[PDB]
RNA sequence: GAAGUGGCAAAUACCAUGCUUCCAGGAAAAGCUUCUAAGCGCUAUAAACGAAUCGUACCCUAAACCGA
RNA sequence: GUGUCGUAAGGCAUGCUGGAGGUAUCACAAGAGCGAAUGCUGACGUGAGUAACGAUAAUGCGAGUGAAAAGCUCGCACGCCGGAAGAUCAAGGGUUCCAGUCCAACGUUAAUCGGGGCUGGGUGAGUCGACCCCUAAGGCGAGGCCGAAAGGCGUAGUCG
RNA sequence: CCACUGUCGUUGAAAAGCCAGGGGAUGACUUGUGGAUAGGGGUGAAAGGCUAAUCAAACUCGGUGAUAGCUGGUUCUCCC
RNA sequence: GCUUCGGGGAGGCGGCAAUAUCCUGUGAUCCGGAGAUUUCUGAAUGGGGAAACCCACUUACCAUAAGGUAGGUAUCUUGAAGAAGCGAACGAGGGGAAGUGAAACAUCUCAGUACCCUUAGGAAAAGACAUCAAAUGAGAUUCCCCAAGUAGCGGCGAGCGAACGGGGAGAAGCCGAUUAAUGCUAAUGUAGAAGAACAGCGUGGGAAAGCUGACCGUAGUAGGUGAUAGUCCUGUAUUCGAAACAUUAGCGUUAACAUAUUAAGUAGGGCGGGACACGAGAAAUCCUGUCUGAAGAUGGGGGGACCAUCCUCCAAGGCUAAAUACUCCUGACUGACCGAUAGUGAACCAGUACCGUGAGGGAAAGGCGAAAAGAACCCCUGUGAGGGGAG
């Protein structure tokens, strides 16, 4: 929820802890990342619909606890908080320093 | 249904008692009457299901203070 | 040989029906207790 | 798409409305026969309709 | 009124009795409205079809089918059809 | 791309809700035909147009009903 | 499983399995200990690969298909019913009807077959039946009668 | 429609049948459809028969966890 | 699912359960208030009926054909307005068992219980002395602790079982302590908003655990997250929002009903019953089926037979909050309560399947993994089942 698709995360738990992407999908506790989290997947061929089969690679949803956004000037894993301003706007804004970029 | 309508009599319940004391259930009904007053001031007879109560009920306070008692109560 | 239950709907609908059910205070008791036992069939 | 529908008076919702009774029933028709591929279209036909009822229902109350 | 023609007729009947029907007898088959009589529906073709005469309408109710799936037993819906003979 | 009409036999079906007998003495109501009451359309001749709705599959001396 | 300790109930350690919880000690509270109750539930034995496979009207063969054919389809022959074991219904059932496709389960065997699974189809009325008009038995029953209450009866009627 | 005799069957093909015989078969006959009578009540050409495979008092629920001087069972250990 | 008014801000078109076409910063999905639509059955209400069906009459309008739209048409009560039906427990009232106990059993007990029937309200009922007391008297009703298993009653058996008074809760007395609206003012509720602080190293599939060193705390024993987290997420402490509607109070106002004036078929009595802890008893007191029947303040009722004296209180008009009873429900919170044979019958598509003509009876059945990453492809097999590799 503080965190949607489009924004740039780091993953600070699990496997690929360290790496960073860019947020795909959220649906209500999970997250999905570009290039983060890849499984394998077996594939069965079909006929009917368009899909072709083999060994795919593609991310799978980890737990959105287990990603920080990614704080653009400190390139470290932050918090978010949200700031009202004088306009009545909500804005997100980093934990550690406050700026209102992300 | 076998109440009076003047004095709200309807039937009892109680015991049968005898004399080795055993119970049983029993009613005591009303001494209900078909009679048909006259009312002069109405100029006709009304028939009505009454007690020997009411009967004497209507004797001490008339015909007339009997019906409108029963008027106001309802069913005329 | 011949058996105890011999089906015929217009008996059925009028000894247990819910018309049947609904003209008795017996049977809206019936009905009551059907529906406060949750049972998905009422009456036949 | 509401405020499309919200200006119009009841004389010409009535007759958009009828409209779009006989758009849904070409859309049943098309669909029935599969010549419909945009299947989207029914559903956002039927709320139209629904919408004009609405309209017309407050027009007509007040 | 003529709203409630527009949805008399639910769709057409696609089998080989309604093929050869038409190929015969120039008869269409349509699935109806659960409500509808034989004047509503030859009221129905005509006006939704312009150019048509109907001499016949002949309707029939039949009974949705039970068709169990997965866990649960239930039904198809009934429906009603129409078999509507035009002019030559 | 043929024939398709003669004899005889013959029902428990039909005439027949008849006929004859008996005593145990044999539904009702409406449709239908007439008559008038209060009150104020009907009969012929046709011509056109209609006759809605529900059922109709299938088993039914049975493997489909009543008997687990 | 093993080793070890205690009079016993039992304790302790540890190998393997397991993969996320457990609990010293001292108090405290019990849904506190099972072999029996023809105990209750589930699972699984023995009987035993035993009895039976549901009318003694009956089958043989050739082709076909198929992974596979005594049982399916086709053919020839044989047999059985024929006041039915044929046909039309009512009642009851409710899709079992027809085609295609499948054979795990169901079918007392096998099954390519099926009233089995799955997917589609199929029921056409002024005249047939219902509905409708009419009433029987018998119901219900404005008012009415009766009855502690609940209710019971009953006229006109209204259903049936 | 019935059910006199026998064999069979008795974990049946069947919680009352089969087979071979047997009785009534225009009558106090059989049968369809609908209805009526309800539990100390009904109904009974009377057997205490029948009243949904239940009848010297149906069934269901409730009083109810009836009562049972009777039968069965009653679960760890050691010491006196 | 349609409209609107608020919230919210990036996803979304309910679940099994995905797929497709799509919607969405021109603010979707979602949440809260209001409105609109709302088939047929069912009190079912136009008549009827085997519920979800059949058949109508009528008014207005439109159509010209065989109809369409909007209405109306049940019964009863009261003089147009109401009622009906359903649904927990608790209240009040009309009827009212038996099993059982008495080691049998009939009085008695069970028990005024179960059950049937009627009908309310948030409570109901009762309630202001024709009540007790006998003390220096007190001062309505209800409920709790005592009194007390006492005094009594009782085949004096089995059993049943007070009161006076004391200590508390709550208190109130009236003659309009009624009901329903509407309108203000206040408060609440029904969506929401912000909300602190952790790193390194080693192990490990994965770190929240280990070692080292920090930080927040009006927030440290919450639920999660790939193992155990105050500092990762949702939260928590704290501070807080309302266009709309509801509710609670206070106020004002309306319109419906009510407003006794001191009480005779009454008190008392005979007979039969019932209730009183009290079973006829020496039996007061209450209730009444039957038959009677006063005095009316210079009078009457009670003080447990009854009489006298003394005390006390005025029946035959009505009302009255709280303290008390309950849980179909809503919210918050809790548990030396259960953990899938337990706990609801029911953790699961359960009052289901199944059984029964019916009333009714009534189950079984939870768990891959952290994430489907749910095993592409190859091989045997009948394109089966199943397996072996690969992953
Ligand atoms: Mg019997």
């Amino acid at each position: 929820s503080k965190l949607r698709k489009g924004d740039t995360v780091i993953v600070i738990a699990g496997k690929d802890k360290g790496k960073q992407g860019t947020v795909q999908a959220v649906k209500n506790d999970r997250i999905k990342v570009e290039g983060i989290n890849i499984v394998t997947k077996h594939q069965k061929p079909n006929q009917a619909t368009g899909v072709e089969g083999g060994i795919l690679k593609q991310e799978a949803f980890l737990h959105i606890s287990n990603v920080a956004i990614l704080n653009a000037q400190t390139q470290k894993a932050d918090r978010i908080t949200y700031q009202f301003g004088e306009d009545g706007k909500k804005q997100r804004v980093y934990r550690s320093n406050g700026e209102v970029v992300a | 249904s076998r109440v009076c309508q003047v004095t709200g009599k309807r039937p009892m319940v109680g015991n049968n008692v005898s004399h080795a004391n055993n119970k049983t259930r029993r009613r005591f009904l009303p001494n209900l009457h078909h009679h048909r007053f006259w009312v002069e001031s109405e100029n006709r007879f009304v028939r009505l299901r009454i007690s020997t109560k009411g009967m004497r009920i209507i004797d001490k306070l008339g015909i007339d203070k009997v019906l409108v008692d029963l008027r106001a109560q309802g069913q005329k | 040989m011949k058996r105890t239950f011999q089906p015929s709907v217009i008996k059925r609908k009028r000894t247990h029906g819910f018309r049947a059910r609904m003209a008795t205070k017996k049977g809206r008791q019936v009905l009551a207790r059907r529906r406060a036992k949750g049972r998905h069939r009422l009456t036949v | 798409k509401i405020s499309e529908l919200r200006d119009k008076s009841l004389e010409e919702l009535t007759q958009l409305l009828d409209e779009k009774q006989l758009d849904a029933f070409r859309i049943r028709m098309a669909k029935a026969t599969g010549q419909l591929g945009n299947t989207h279209e029914v559903r956002v036909n039927r709320r139209a309709i629904a919408q004009l009822q609405t309209l017309i229902n407050e027009k007509q109350r007040g | 009124n003529n709203a409630r023609l527009y949805q008399v007729l639910r769709g057409p009947v696609f089998s080989e009795k309604s093929q050869m029907l038409g190929d015969s007898l120039g008869v269409q088959v349509f699935k109806i409205d659960s409500k509808a009589t034989k004047l509503e529906v030859k009221k129905a073709v005509e006006l939704m079809f312009e150019g048509v005469e109907v001499l016949k309408v002949n309707t029939l109710n039949v009974k949705g089918k039970t068709k169990r799936f997965g866990k649960n037993i239930g039904r198809r819906n009934d429906y009603k059809k129409a078999y509507v003979t035009l002019k030559a």
